[PDB]
């Protein structure tokens, strides 16, 4: 899961 | 960050805000006109809040810059977040000071244990959503790669190394993407991804940006 909003 | 602390107001001053009407993404100015982040944070209409703490007030010292040039990497691949890098050249230079300053690229890459600051507005809560007004920072050493591989199967490309805790409870989160692990003044890593956040033995991933210095000099250099 990447880390963006 | 998860379990992180708040940083104080433009101590981290190469990290940037990636913004299109909210706070997307993180990343890190590396020199007055460009800024590296995540691939991932790609998007149209980013406009670079530098100097930022509070991201919802203007407090001064922010710049606001739009990007004029979003570079993922060419090689990046969203499904497995290889090569999980952009370059963001904005549409005019920040005028550094000591509160947007660039920080340097690595000259050489991490060694496990490396104690990093990794710095981001994102989610402060390992479950559920809490996102931060303020800057917040997380000290979090470079994992082994064993341990990286360990806790990402096949899932580890070279160009990726874990940072954080295996304990949970300190992590980056969504939100902090793009942003940045600083290891030693140099930019070693980019938050990319990882298993939920905090999770116990889901460490966040990380670009390693060392992997990427010629990529960013010579892209920065033809742009
Ligand atoms: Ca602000």
């Amino acid at each position: 899961c990447t880390k963006s909003i | 960050i998860v379990g992180g602390y708040t940083c104080g107001a433009n101590t981290v001053p190469y990290q940037v805000s990636l913004n299109s009407g909210y706070h997307f993404c993180g990343g890190s100015l590396i020199n007055s006109q460009w800024v590296v982040s995540a691939a991932h944070c790609y998007k149209s209409g980013i406009q670079v809040r530098l100097g930022e703490d509070n991201i919802n007030v203007v407090e001064g010292n922010e710049q606001f810059i739009s990007a004029s040039k979003s570079i993922v990497h060419p090689s990046y691949n969203s499904n497995t977040l290889n090569n999980d890098i952009m370059l963001i050249k904005l549409k005019s230079a920040a005028s550094l000071n000591s509160r947007v300053a660039s920080i340097s690229l690595p000259t050489s890459c991490a060694s496990a244990g490396t104690q990093c600051l990794i710095s981001g507005w994102g989610n402060t809560k390992s479950s559920g959503t809490s996102y931060p007004d303020v800057l917040k920072c997380l000290k979090a050493p470079i994992l082994s790669d064993s341990s990286c591989k360990s806790a990402y199967p096949g899932q580890i490309t070279s160009n990726m190394f874990c940072a954080g805790y295996l304990e949970g409870g300190k992590d980056s989160c969504q939100g902090d993407s793009g942003g940045p692990v600083v290891c030693s003044g140099k930019l070693q890593g980019i938050v990319s991804w990882g298993s939920g956040c905090a999770q116990k033995n889901k460490p966040g991933v990380y670009t390693k940006v060392c992997n990427y210095v010629s990529w960013i000099k010579q892209t920065i250099a033809s742009n």
